[PDB]
RNA sequence: UGUCCUAAGGUAGAUGAAUGAUGGAUGGUAACCAUCAGUUUAUUAUAAGGGAAUAAAUCUGCUUUACUUUAUGCAUAUGA
RNA sequence: AGGACACUGUUAUAGUUAACUAUGAGAAAUCUUUAAUUCUAUGGAAUUAUAUAAAUUAAAUUUAUAUAAUGAAUCU
RNA sequence: AGUUACGGCCAUAUCUACUGUAAAACACCGGAACUCGUCAGCUCUCCGAAGUUAAGCCAGUAAGAGCCUUGUGAGUACUGAGAUGGGAGACCGCUCGGAAAAGCAAGGUGCUGUAAUU
């Protein structure tokens, strides 16, 4: 088998929903995220007024950091043993990714520390393989081969092997 | 559809079918000089340099050349004679009038037959366009043209 | 609720060379503007492109029909001089365009009225003389890339002025500028000869020897040794000056290679596949 | 239609908009995050028409060309 | 004008696994299209040699101006 | 005889499926000591040459969609000039001239300018 022919993660993306008013609420929640791994966090921001939902518009709600490299392993290998390394079918999408959620980041194994809290989270991988720099370059920019896309089955052969692990 | 600088206009000034967008460079390289024949025709995507309506589509001749405009002659009809205007334009309106071009070669050619007929004695025989009289005469072969009987037929509805 | 045959129809399909994604049509049009007045006088204009290996400099003047160049220059040419290890870096694009420009005046014989400047690094821009002809007029077409500080396509239009081509420039994008200061000529010195390679070199000895076998292995493979580079840089620039002639290649026939080559199927053979496809069915 | 704008004026640079499909703890028709598709459906102060997809649209920076003086044209004329 | 249902606005019913296939009706403020007619321009000046500039170009290099000579070219 | 850098005309050059290329070139590809840029060397910027022809670029196949062109449609629809022609009217017929589209068949699927290398 070619080399070029391996699949590989391109990155991973960490988000907590918070939905309140409060800045100290997400302030610590800050602090977790950088806790985690040395990034800093990065914010996000409201569309509509929703009462239902307790949202005005253009009023910040949550965090979310991009990560990527061998620290993304790290991240990756703590959270699948919270589900036992076990995974349902339908997880997988259409494009190959997948993704989970645990309620408790205490799991994850850090401290305590009261006044900050407790937080859930959830993790969305992606799947790239090399050849990927062909659509995101601007000089000759062009579109991907039919040869090298990941498909639904495909994330199903290389997560059983990469982390031997049950599919329901 | 009241008096102003761009009235009635729907049809006039809208770019055709599959044809939008700015114009290419081919336009930019031409060069006018004094003494030329000039065709007017407005490109509907630049706003600096528009003429009036009326001027769509008529041809006049080049007198002046300024750092971004040229200057145009023509003939308007007022009400009992035939006026003289000047417009200013810009490089992007216009184009080449052609049809001096058969002309101008034959000149150029007319030109050469009175300069070798210089060297000799004899009178010019000079090159000028045709002419259309009567039909001429011609030879046509019944060997191997057989001619066919046309006639009436009869009518048959069409169900 | 369109048919997927209207929406084919409908479609307007951009220009060949914009589809390509290798131009920007509307900073073409802006470069190559003239007034109307000056109908004689062509523009001119020096392009900088590097491919993944090498370096290509050419100055051009348009026309209808297309392009024509009127010199060119490629970094592959500083074999003959001595350069061969390092083709792509900041002094790759000095050289090339000195290169260039040295080699357009050739066509035009005034290599005798302006002559090289010595390589200081001061910002200067070349004037006329007094009685005879001028200098000759280039602008800089900066492609695709985009514009940063220390930026190698910025040093070879640094090149083509030190030839003598007059190209107007500012001083604001070079290195060891800053505002309200005067520029500080020496440590724009230290970038066009490639001082922060070889000082790279020499940290990556004591310490990463296994690092540094990889990262320079041709430096390692060829003979070549840090501390002395800008005595091998300095000794290229003088065989310029001396002569910028080509060298001429024969003239061989490649009529062999025709043979990887795909005509078209005929309309024989198109009508007897049909029928073999359909033979097999029934 | 008798209005609005120190930016909604000037210029440089960066940029797949509206929407749809499939997924992700609490999360539902509808909160946020990733992936793929996306020929102009979106926006451009306003009536209608015309124009614009390396964009005249959305962001980031810097500024006051919302200047002073010689001559001429176009609506448009016999004419302010 | 004619034409078309492909864009914008509109309308009757049957089928196949919201999407495709049929037979019907249409447009003063709809257009992938498009005649008969109406109108604008050319059908004689161009080339050569020499000179002038304070414009213009990398440049006798262009853009312009003079003087000399060489001419009747579509039907009524 | 093909590539590669600038292009002109801007679909015969687009879109969806499969298949192939010796040399050289073009790419993918390895990293952040320095210039530069981000939440993230993903993109941009700056130094490189272990690996690979899997993709991109180039060239092919399809009773393929789309575009381009010839014939039929058809002297059919329509129309410039005219008469003490016909009809309650709506309108229709004749003489001397000009002359279509949509479909339905058959065929095609980029051409080229300056320079460089095998
Ligand atoms: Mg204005
Ligand atoms: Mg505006």
């Amino acid at each position: 088998i070619n080399p070029m022919r391996e699949i590989k993660i391109k990155k991973l993306s960490i988000v907590i929903n918070v939905g309140g008013g409060s800045s100290t609420r997400l302030n610590n929640a800050a602090k977790v995220l950088k806790q985690l791994t040395s990034q800093d966090c990065l914010f996000s921001k409201a569309r509509y007024t929703l009462r239902n939902f307790g949202i005005r518009r253009n009023e910040k709600i949550s965090v979310h950091v991009n990560v990527s490299g061998d620290k993304a392993m790290e991240i990756l290998k703590k959270a699948l043993k919270v589900r036992e390394y076990e995974l349902s079918k339908d997880c997988f999408n259409q494009t190959g990714c997948f993704g989970l959620g645990i309620n408790e980041h205490i799991d994850l194994g850090m401290k305590y520390d009261p006044d900050i809290g407790i937080y859930g989270m959830n993790f969305y991988v992606d799947l790239k393989r090399p050849g990927d720099r062909v659509s995101k370059r601007k000089r000759f920019r062009s579109k991907i081969g039919n040869k090298q896309k990941i498909s639904k089955e495909d994330a199903q052969k290389w997560f059983v092997d990469t982390f031997e692990g049950i599919l329901l | 559809s009241a008096g102003g600088y761009r009235r009635k206009t729907r049809q006039l000034l809208k770019q055709p079918f599959r044809k939008h967008g700015t114009p290419g460079l081919s336009v930019y390289l031409a060069t006018y000089r004094i003494g030329d024949y000039v065709t007017i025709s407005i490109n509907p995507s630049i706003h600096k340099g528009m003429p009036f309506k009326y001027y769509h589509g008529r041809t006049g001749r080049v007198f002046t050349v300024n750092p971004k405009s040229v200057g145009v002659v023509l003939h308007k009809k007022v009400n009992g004679r035939l006026s003289v205007k000047t417009i200013f334009v810009r490089v992007e309106h216009l184009k080449k009038y052609k049809g001096r071009d058969a002309f101008l070669e034959r000149v150029n050619k007319n030109n050469e037959i009175l300069k070798e007929a210089r060297e000799k004695g004899i009178k010019l025989e000079y090159i000028r366009q045709k002419e259309e009289g009567p039909r001429e005469e011609f030879i046509l072969n019944l060997d191997e043209n057989k001619p066919v009987k046309v006639g009436y037929e009869p009518f048959i509805k069409v169900y | 609720a369109k048919s997927a045959a209207t929406k084919r129809s409908r479609f307007q399909v951009k220009r060949r060379r914009r589809r390509e994604c290798k131009t920007n049509y509307r900073h073409r049009i802006n470069l190559i503007k003239q007034d109307y007045n000056k109908q004689g006088a062509l523009k001119f204009r020096l392009v900088v492109r590097r491919t993944n290996t090498k370096v290509i400099c050419q100055i051009t003047r348009s026309y209808i029909d297309g392009d024509r160049v009127f010199a060119f220059a490629d970094s592959t040419e500083l074999k003959n001089y001595g350069v061969d290890f390092g083709l792509k870096n900041h002094f790759a694009f000095y050289a090339t365009g000195f290169l260039a420009a040295r080699r357009a005046l050739a066509k035009l014989e005034m290599d005798d009225l302006y002559k090289a400047k010595e390589t200081d690094g001061t910002y200067t821009v070349t004037e006329d003389i007094d009685e005879e002809r001028r200098a000759l007029k280039v602008f800089l077409d900066i492609g695709l890339s985009r514009s940063t500080k220390g930026g190698n396509t910025f040093i070879a239009m640094k090149g083509c002025s030190d030839a003598g081509v007059y190209i107007p420039h500012s001083e604001s994008k070079f290195i060891g500028y800053e505002k309200n200061k005067p520029f500080k000529a020496d440590e724009l010195r230290d970038r066009i000869f490639c001082k922060h390679v070889s000082e790279y070199m020499k940290t990556l000895k004591e310490n990463d020897e296994e690092k540094f076998k990889i990262q320079f292995s041709d430096y390692i493979k060829k003979n070549i040794e840090p501390d002395n580079i800008a005595g091998i840089y300095q000794n290229a620039l003088d065989g310029i000056i001396k002569n910028p002639s080509r060298q001429e290649k024969e003239k061989k026939d490649y009529s062999g290679f025709k043979k990887f080559k795909v005509e078209k199927l005929s309309l024989e053979e198109r009508k007897k596949r049909i029928q073999e496809k359909l033979s097999a069915l029934k």
